[PDB]
Formats: structure tokens, C-alpha cells, sequence
């Protein structure tokens, strides 16, 4: 227990979103090593999630809502909330 | 209405 504690996340995808377009946000398991990644969106819309296993160590994880609203993000290792989650996301209507 | 979807992956060592 308390693995979590050790692990990192960061990247545009945790901090704000555009509806239908993918936000992508990275996770360093470099100090907790490997293990169970599960990753939750919360909102008013169902999220739709992959990850990318990358070689640097890093794990990528990329998500697409179709609704404008206020989503929490969580990422949970072994189970367990890693620090700063849930993430509280606005994801507002595309620009352009 | 809330929707909560969750998924899951095995990150590597």
C-alpha cells in the first residue's frame, strides 16, 4: 500500500480538455517501478481511454468525451489514488 | 446523466 505515493502525472490532458478531441497526459512509474494503472473519467459523458506504453518508462494515456462539462480524472496505482487525484478537468466545445 | 468510465493497463518494468 502506498505505492501510488511515488508516482507522478502531468500534461495538458489533465488540466483542461475540448470535447471530442483527445487529451493526452503522461505518467512517470519510474520510483514505484511497475504495476496496476487504472485510470477513471468522470463526467456527464462516457469517456473513451488508451494508453501508450512508451520506452522512456513513461505510460501515456489519451481520452475523448463528446460532452462540454466538468470531469474528474483519476489514476489510480495498485488501486490506490497517486497524489493530486482526482483531477478536476473543465472540457469546454471545440474552437475553430 | 454521471458517467464513470474506467479503464485499465499494467505498466511495465
Amino acid at each position: 500500500m502506498g505505492g501510488a505515493h511515488k508516482v507522478r502525472a502531468g500534461g495538458p490532458g489533465l488540466e483542461r480538455a475540448e470535447a471530442g478531441v483527445p487529451a493526452e497526459f503522461s505518467i512517470w512509474t519510474r520510483e514505484a517501478g511497475a504495476g496496476g494503472l487504472a485510470i477513471a473519467v468522470e463526467g456527464p459523458s462516457k469517456a473513451e481511454i488508451s494508453f501508450e506504453d512508451r520506452k522512456d518508462g513513461s505510460c501515456g494515456v489519451a481520452y475523448v468525451v463528446q460532452e462540454p462539462g466538468d470531469y474528474e480524472v483519476s489514476v489510480k496505482f495498485n488501486e490506490e489514488h497517486i497524489p493530486d487525484s482526482p483531477f478536476v478537468v473543465p472540457v469546454a466545445s471545440p474552437s475553430g | 446523466a454521471r458517467i464513470k468510465a474506467i479503464n485499465t493497463f499494467f505498466a511495465k518494468n
